[PDB]
């Protein structure tokens, strides 16, 4: 079976750990970022980003709002999240929230 | 012009000087024989290193000595042990060539060893100042653009070793490779004796594990790679063999650079930089230099030396694993190892304030000797950026290879997502364990099968 | 298949094996923590140099292991002291790649050092059989080429170092040179560490050098040489340093084979006896790894490996100098230097018969810490075939460089003509020398100078 | 004619010329040296030296004495006297003093 | 590179610029420097001498190493090409380098001074 | 001064001293050779050779009787002698014995 990088061998997550996760991305100073893409080869390295970095976070319900707009206008395709950062320049946190 | 012996302690004992931003710094840490004055002794260390010589002659009068001499400006005694002491030496930088390494090893630690008056040496620190730092290359890569172009963000890189050392030829050597791919590994490496024998030739190898590591990256979906040896007796044969590497396309080889020379590694480093192809250096022969306690080199020296020859991957120990190691001065060179800027801190074995300026980090590397009940406590010391080689940990499992690999993967994967949630690892390692065992029955397997083995030995570097 | 965890002595452990003429040997001395029995250990030691794991995998039953498995066939306890015990171990031929010295130190003493059931571990020699050496390139030119081209009978060759170390300009370093020469000797060196500094080019020091000697050359009459230093950090930069020296007609070039590494040094070999230049072999950082007694690596293993990688003049201890060397370990390691046929001899330091099959010879050199007084025993232990290089003994002479060289080489002669002669050595030096010096006013000067100065200092390795 | 490098074209110097030389010689420090060769090719750099640098210079007449002793014993060749900078490490001073 | 071209200032211009010893211990540095150059070229206690070759064009290679040789013989060091002389139709490079190393040949070995040509 | 070689710094050697080298020559079983030659440039190697080396030589009587009649003949010539060895296969001692 295709796998999508880490967090690929458990069972499907559930909301609470999502948020978990989230609000760990947010404590260090790490951003979210929400991509889309329509196909997973391995080869290729930039997605389709959505709006921006949501700099003003303030709480995680925020972030799975804005994934839950995601999958709402565009759920036909692959939807992952990735997390930024401002000191070292480079990104930590990426798995995958919405398969099809 | 006056000839004659004459001693040292008048020329080379000045306790007035004061370091500069430009000079390199030295600690020694040595025991002389019994009705040796300790200054004289240390006035020794710093006069045969740089300019000393037994006797004056003519010509030193031809040049203005003082400019280049190097100078011992410290000793000290060292509590719990008696005729041991620490000595600093100073030297200006107009001594070392520009971009090498190696005339900086023979300049340093050359003859010194080999003295009468000194019943044993043992290097411990060198501070590198800026204004020699930046001639050098650097890394090939570093750790930032190493993960981007692999693409594996937020969990600890993970290997395998083939086993056994030798006796596989090279299709069942790539049957291994592609069945511990397979199961959800990403690195797998040879073995470090294993360079070209009459069984298995190297081209074929290359060849065979190109092919399988080719379709098990269409199979899976991950970029996957392997280390391909490179060790030759010549330069010619290490570049025919690397050129042979980039053109079936891998991306990372790897290398030993304290059995082959650091000439060749800074060659190796600066075509792989040129073609861009990822390196691994090995850390053999290492046992051999740092093992004792009061004769050798420690190995953070070594470590620097190679960040400033070349490198992406550094063995780096076990702590808890096979070979010898200590948590505190493990943590310590791993410290000086990756980040940028460390302050003194005779705690963790580090003596000087060091900068890289911006040179990228090396990522260190433990391998030898570890299973699945080690996987908690090794990821809270390590931190996110690592890479994990299981020797047995893999092919080990009475499943096969695949089998072994899954587990692996899960066991690293739940470690990383419990301390991601905010749980203790240390605490609660074994809990964690059960309950990621609970649903995959390989890693309930390999928990069950690999809970009785424990290292307990007693360190012999305190 | 059955995996698990296995004893080692179960497997590797049979004393009624026999070596073979075709297997290699190797002898180690080791000392165990309290509690572990000894055939344990020297189990573990030839378990984890050739195929051990900790743990049994599936993959082991794929081939012959029986065929390629080290084997340790003879421990025992050695007299006057403890917990230390001398353990041999055989290798089939198989184990090794054919002409690379890296892989055989790479396998032989990769990682067995840092094994923690080990509390020390010395390797001490190294048997080559013939079909295994026969493969080696050897040295470029050997012993009689040498001194055909060169064109130096009846007497050991003389040498001097250019002193201070570091601090002088190309055209004085040239002035210094020619005026050494001039006086007598036949040999000058730079030093170990100038490979090229701010101070001082590589170009222009080997510009003026090559004028220096053909000047000296042509007023004297006699073939000059002077070793040109070629250490640089990559392959590619000592070639064009080697290239420039041949274009110039130099004779001679010096390199450091334990710094800069075993593959440089290969390189170096092969492309030397492709263009017939003498190769110098220097012997830096030795005191790192033959010091202790207890832990490390003996120095003859290192002359065996470099004699099998190629060099003419080789650094071989002063005896009475100012570096470590013992008189009975000192011979015998130089007897397994130049000889062909050497029989077992344990009060030598030889443990195993070793044969060349006809490779050439390497010379000893001694240099470091000898004037005058020093010339008669010196010449006593050597032997004829031998260069002896003098640090302070000529630029030291209260007259500047010539008188010394003068001395010196009038000293060499007439130690060489008094046991020419038949007359011993030992016990009428005295008389030789001021015989000697009763005509030239330069001798009488360098012994009334130099006859107080006299270094008697305990040895470490006993 | 040849010619014999720097202060060459002019008649030839007079011993009070040569002690106002020699104490410009020894005002910032540099050190005599006297050499003799006998052939004045000019692809030739090195030249045998006499005796060492007289460190213990106190006047000029010294080494006067020293170039009228190396005229007594090999008066047939070219003898010049050359000057040492402990410093910048370069000799600064040269000429000839004695012709055939 | 960009500075210069600003609205809000009427003129501009550098003064001085600090090189940190970090990064002028990166780069090569002149080729021989001063006291290789006067050791080389074996030439102490003077200023060296030196002369242009006038007038600027117009002279075939024949002349040009005429003019150089008789300059050369009289006592001077150094002579040089002039800055716009590379290679013309009337004197292109390969003969001017024949002749000016022939002219140095001869002078250095009527004189028995090192000499040299730009 | 120019220099020959081996043994070019002492007083000429008496008969005495050469007589003892040709015991020494045959004590370990080196066989003499006799050369001689006109120029003593140092990058020639080999010298013309007089008759064959004597394997049956029984006294050094004979090695100086050799050189006696070598002078006689060709006088005008540097005479010299050498030693070989045909174990290791490379002459040992090599010195001059007739300079001009």
């Amino acid at each position: 079976e295709r796998r999508f990088e880490t967090f690929s061998y458990l069972p499907p997550l559930s909301d609470r750990q999502i948020a978990a996760q989230i609000e760990y991305m947010i404590e260090q100073g790490f951003h979210p970022l929400i991509e889309f893409n329509e196909h997973s080869n391995p080869e290729e390295f930039y997605w389709t980003m959505w709006k921006l970095p949501l700099f003003d976070c303030k709480s995680p319900q925020q972030v799975l709002d804005e994934v839950r707009e995601c999958r709402s206008e565009y759920g036909d395709c692959y939807i992952r999240v990735a997390g930024f950062d401002n000191i070292k320049q480079c990104q930590t946190v990426s798995f995958i929230v919405h398969r099809p | 012009y006056k000839a004659g012996v004459k001693d040292y302690k008048l020329t080379y004992y000045t306790p007035d000087y004061t370091p500069k931003d430009t000079d390199l710094l030295a600690a020694f840490r040595f025991s002389p024989q019994p009705g040796v004055p300790a200054d004289e002794a240390g006035a020794a260390i710093a006069a045969e290193s740089s300019t000393g010589t037994w006797t004056t002659v003519w010509t030193d009068l031809l040049t203005d000595m003082d400019r280049y001499k190097g100078k011992c400006y410290h000793i000290e005694p060292v509590q719990g042990e008696e005729n041991s002491y620490f000595a600093f030496i100073a030297y200006p930088l107009d001594l070392f060539e520009e971009g090498s390494v190696t005339n900086i090893l023979t300049s340093i630690v050359g003859n010194v060893f080999g003295f009468k008056a000194i019943r044993s040496l043992r290097l411990e620190d060198i501070r590198f100042p800026v204004a020699l730092v930046k001639t050098f290359q650097g890394p090939p890569h570093g750790i930032q653009v190493e993960r981007d172009l692999l693409n594996k963000y937020g969990r600890p890189m993970l290997g395998c070793t083939i086993k056994p050392k030798l006796g596989l030829s090279a299709k069942n050597y790539g049957r291994a490779v592609y069945e511990c791919l397979r199961g959800g590994l990403d690195f797998t490496k040879d073995d470090e004796n294993i360079n070209s024998q009459p069984f298995q030739r190297w081209r074929d190898r290359f060849l065979f594990v190109a092919d399988a590591i080719h379709k098990s990256q269409a199979e899976t979906g991950e970029i996957k790679g392997h280390y391909l040896n490179v060790t030759a007796p010549t330069c010619e044969e290490m570049m025919k063999r690397a050129e042979f590497a980039k053109e079936l396309g891998m991306p990372i080889i790897m290398h030993d650079f304290l059995t082959a020379g650091f000439t060749a590694n800074t060659t190796l480093a600066k075509w792989c930089r040129d073609n861009g192809v990822l390196l691994h250096i090995h850390r053999a022969m290492h046992a051999v230099i740092d093992r004792q306690r009061n004769h050798g080199i420690h190995f953070r020296v070594l470590a620097k030396c190679l960040r400033l020859s070349g490198g992406d991957h550094l063995h780096s120990g076990t702590v808890v694993g096979k070979l010898e190691g200590d948590k505190a001065s493990t943590l310590g060179f791993v410290d000086l190892m990756r980040e940028d800027h460390i302050e003194a801190d005779r705690s963790r074995g580090v003596f000087f304030t060091q900068d890289w300026a911006s040179m990228p980090g090396v990522l260190p590397v433990a391998s030898g000797g570890i299973h699945v009940w080690h996987m908690p406590a090794l990821v809270e010391i390590f931190g996110d950026d690592s890479v994990l080689q299981f020797g047995g940990g893999t092919l080990g499992h009475p499943w096969g290879n695949a089998p072994g690999a899954t587990a692996n993967r899960v066991a690293l994967e739940a470690c990383v997502q419990a301390r991601n949630e905010g749980r203790d690892l240390y605490r609660e390692g074994g809990d964690i364990l059960r309950e990621a065992g609970k649903w995959s029955p390989e890693l309930a397997a390999a928990l069950d099968l690999w809970k009785e083995i424990k290292f307990e030995f007693e360190t012999m570097d305190k």
